[PDB]
């Protein structure tokens, strides 16, 4: 229908307050790993603060 | 997790995982990061990927 | 056809039974994707019989192991052929080659 | 393409006087060509040909929201003089891969028995290559110039290509891009119980025009005003003898509805 | 049609418990309980088979009531406007013609009504032909 | 009594008739699945009325509507497809079937 | 006693699936497990798959 | 998911 499916998460576990793991879904049939990869590597190298 | 025969732990790694964590634990003389300092796992997890 | 091959698959092939191969050389009349159609050339034929045999090639049909068989043409029309020549692959064969 | 059809053949394990190949061996080229479509979501193709020589894909009844994208694709091989092939070809537009097993909808679709599927393969592109390098940025150093390179049917636009995933990546990335504790579930809903076919006119029930003029001849378009009105006004309806009230006693009551029922609230919001 | 039954009641020997007419009368019935099977309309189809004059043609009961449930079978106490019926109760129509007389299951209910209707009438034949002796000595 | 091909079965609906042809089997097509009915025949199903004063009914008012038995032949449970040949022995003396 | 023998056929297009058995020509034989998507599976620089 | 939104902005119809 070249409409794609949008997620409905579940969860924000919030342990620790510091440390939280995000559930989504659902995603197409290969979105997840894109999705999660582009996240992972935005995250992990560009992405700004001070030390 | 123990055969009733023998003692022993009948989950073994077989292969492919062996194969994996050998891989993943050895070193290299001279490897790209060599000689650094890690605060912690997580930081050596996050400087590697 | 497998892309590394031994030699042998052109001989299992044309010595096996599920390919058509030509009987005398000639010319391929007419073609189609059931029946072909060959008129021999004057030196090997008879006083009747004016030169046309035909090869009916057996469409999809059952095996003693429930899998399909078929023999298409491989030949295109009015290509010369010569005596003992695939002019159809059978099943799982490619050109007269064994292709699995 | 998803469904052919040739007036010649029953079902795609056959074969056919005059064509060279199987007609396995036209779904499988079928299915190779490709197509765009223009106007509107799907369409379908008649392809008319006879006499010898090969049959490619510029063959075919052309219309002006279709184009071809390559003609010189090989569809068959007509062989014999008087062999001759027509066949209908439904293209329908769609995203991704769907076979031809779980495309099926219904009991009856199929049914024609000249109906043969195609599974469809429709995705535009065929490889995707790409690297990174350094772009010549007036003033800065190590910016990166990404080079894409798209292998496809050729029937996609590139840049659109490129601009139509950048919309859909930008679009799943909304999801989180304000996410917070959401749940669609809200448990107890609250909605009224009116049926909403009764907001349709009575003739969205399949029957004739006659009979629709019937009930436009008491002026009754709607089935949540019929609701209220027995089987009392039918013969008094003008002209609902046997033919039309039997039109008016088939298709209407057995559809699990009753020829008048008494309710109380309507028409929410009509 | 017609023709089979009349061949019928000519080799019915009980000619007497069913002649032509009630033979045909217990068809037609026939006729309807198979109309029954034939829809999934639950329709009441009087026939009229035309004993001896012709084949049959079938019918359609409207069931006079104010209900609408199985509409090839309701009328309201007045709707009899169209088609000149000009009848409250018993006005019935003949909107379905030709049906079925010649099929597997038409022959198997055909056979299954007669067998039930013909032994049913011989049972009360011999009952008051057995009654007529009341008070004499009977064997048994 | 003879076992017979005809087209109707004395229970089943019309979907399970629907394949068939006029003479009882399926076209050459219908994608038939798991449960369908390809024949389409029918058994003496009865024994043992003897009587004859009904026996003269349903041999000519009945002559073929008295033991119907639906043992007629349906794809087996789990296999689908596509039917794409329908071959018919028929025993000589045996008249012929439009089929045929 | 038999007096016709009606032979129907049935032929099916039966696809590949998780669960089949392949081998090469080395008595490698294996059990296919996962229909990986195309975007998925390991891809030479050229942008081929494998 | 800002970031990487802000840098697609470049492309996108809607």
């Amino acid at each position: 229908v070249t409409e794609f499916l949008k997620p409905r998460l579940v969860d924000i576990e919030q342990v620790s307050s510091t440390h939280a793991k995000v559930t989504l879904e659902p995603l197409e049939r290969g979105f997840g790993h894109t999705l999660g990869n582009a996240l992972r590597r935005i995250l992990l190298s560009s992405m700004p603060g001070c030390a | 997790i123990l055969s009733p025969a023998n003692g022993e732990p009948i989950i073994v790694p077989s292969q492919d995982v062996v194969l994996g964590l050998y891989y993943m634990t050895r070193d290299c003389v001279n490897a790209k990061g060599e000689g650094m300092v890690l605060t912690g796992p997580k930081e050596a997890e996050r400087l590697y990927r | 056809k497998p892309l590394v091959g031994t030699g042998m698959e052109r001989a299992v092939a044309v010595d096996s039974g599920v390919t058509a191969v030509a009987k005398r050389g000639g010319v391929v009349q007419y073609v189609d994707a059931s029946r072909i159609v060959i008129k021999v050339n004057e030196d090997e034929m008879y006083p009747g019989e004016a030169g046309i045999d035909i090869y009916n090639l057996t469409k999809y049909t059952r095996s003693n192991q429930n899998t399909c068989i078929n023999q298409m043409p491989c030949v295109s029309l009015g290509e010369p052929v010569e005596r003992g020549d695939v002019l159809a692959d059978g099943p799982s064969t490619d050109l007269g080659e064994l292709a699995l | 393409v998803t469904e052919v059809e040739i007036d010649g053949v029953l079902h795609e394990y056959s074969t056919k006087e005059g064509v060279q190949e199987d007609i396995l061996e036209i779904l499988l080229n079928l299915k190779g060509l490709a197509v765009r479509v223009q106007g509107k979501d799907e369409v379908i193709l008649t392809l008319n040909k006879s006499g010898i020589g090969p049959v490619t894909a510029a063959d075919i009844t052309h219309d002006g929201d279709v184009e071809i994208v390559k003609p010189q694709h090989v569809i068959c091989h007509l062989t014999d003089e008087n062999a001759s092939i027509s066949m209908r070809i439904k293209v329908q537009r769609g995203r991704g891969y769907v076979p031809a097993s779980t495309r099926i909808h219904s009991e009856e679709d199929e049914r024609p028995i000249g109906r043969l599927l195609v599974d469809a393969c429709y995705s535009p592109v065929e490889r995707i290559a790409y690297n990174v390098e350094a772009a010549r940025v007036e003033q800065r150093t190590d910016l990166d110039k990404l080079v894409i390179e798209m292998e496809t049917n050729g029937t996609i636009d590139p840049e659109e290509a490129i601009r139509r995933a950048a919309t859909i990546l930008a679009e799943q990335l909304e999801a989180f891009v304000d996410l917070r504790d959401v749940r669609q579930p809200e448990v107890k809903e609250e909605k009224p119980e009116f049926d909403p076919i009764l907001l349709r006119p009575v003739d969205d029930l399949e029957l004739t025009v006659r009979s629709a003029n019937c009930l436009k001849a008491e002026a009754i378009h709607y089935i949540g005003d019929l609701v209220q009105r027995t089987e009392v006004e039918l013969l008094k309806t003008p002209n609902l003898g046997k033919k039309s009230l039997t039109e008016i006693k088939d298709v209407l009551a057995s559809r699990g509805l009753s020829l008048g029922m008494r309710l109380e609230n309507w028409p929410p919001a009509s | 049609m017609n023709k089979e039954i009349l061949a019928v009641v000519e080799a019915v020997s009980n000619e007497k418990a069913l002649p032509r007419e009630k033979i045909f009368e217990a068809l037609e019935s026939a006729l309807a309980t198979a109309t029954k099977k034939k829809y999934e309309q639950e329709i009441d189809v009087r026939v009229q088979i035309d004993r001896k004059s012709g084949d049959f043609d079938t019918f359609r009961r409207w069931l006079v009531v104010d209900e609408v449930t199985q509409p090839t079978k309701e009328i309201t106490l007045e709707a009899a406007r169209y088609e000149d019926e000009s009848l409250n109760l018993g006005d019935y129509v003949e909107d379905q013609i030709e049906s079925v007389t010649f099929d597997r299951i038409t022959t198997q209910t055909a056979k299954q009504v007669i067998v039930q209707k013909v032994r049913e009438a011989e049972r009360a034949m011999v009952v008051d032909q057995f009654r007529e002796h009341e008070g004499e000595i009977i064997t048994g | 009594g003879p076992e017979e091909i005809t087209a109707d079965i004395p229970n089943v609906g019309e979907a399970a008739l629907s394949k068939l042809d006029e003479s009882g089997i399926v076209y050459i097509g219908a994608e038939v699945t798991g449960g369908d009915i390809l024949v389409g025949k029918v058994t003496p199903k009865g024994e043992t009325q003897l009587t004859p004063e009904e026996k003269l009914l349903r041999a000519i008012f009945g002559e073929k509507a008295s033991d119907v038995k639906d043992s007629s032949l349906r794809v087996p449970n789990g296999v689908s497809g596509t039917v794409i040949d329908v071959q018919v022995f028929t025993r000589d003396g045996v008249e012929k079937d439009k089929r045929a | 006693g038999v007096l016709k023998i009606v032979k129907v056929y049935l032929a099916v297009k039966r696809r590949i699936q998780p669960g089949d058995k392949m081998a090469g020509r080395h008595g490698n034989k294996g059990v296919i497990s996962k229909i990986n998507p195309i975007e998925d599976m390991p891809y030479d620089e050229n942008g081929t798959p494998v």
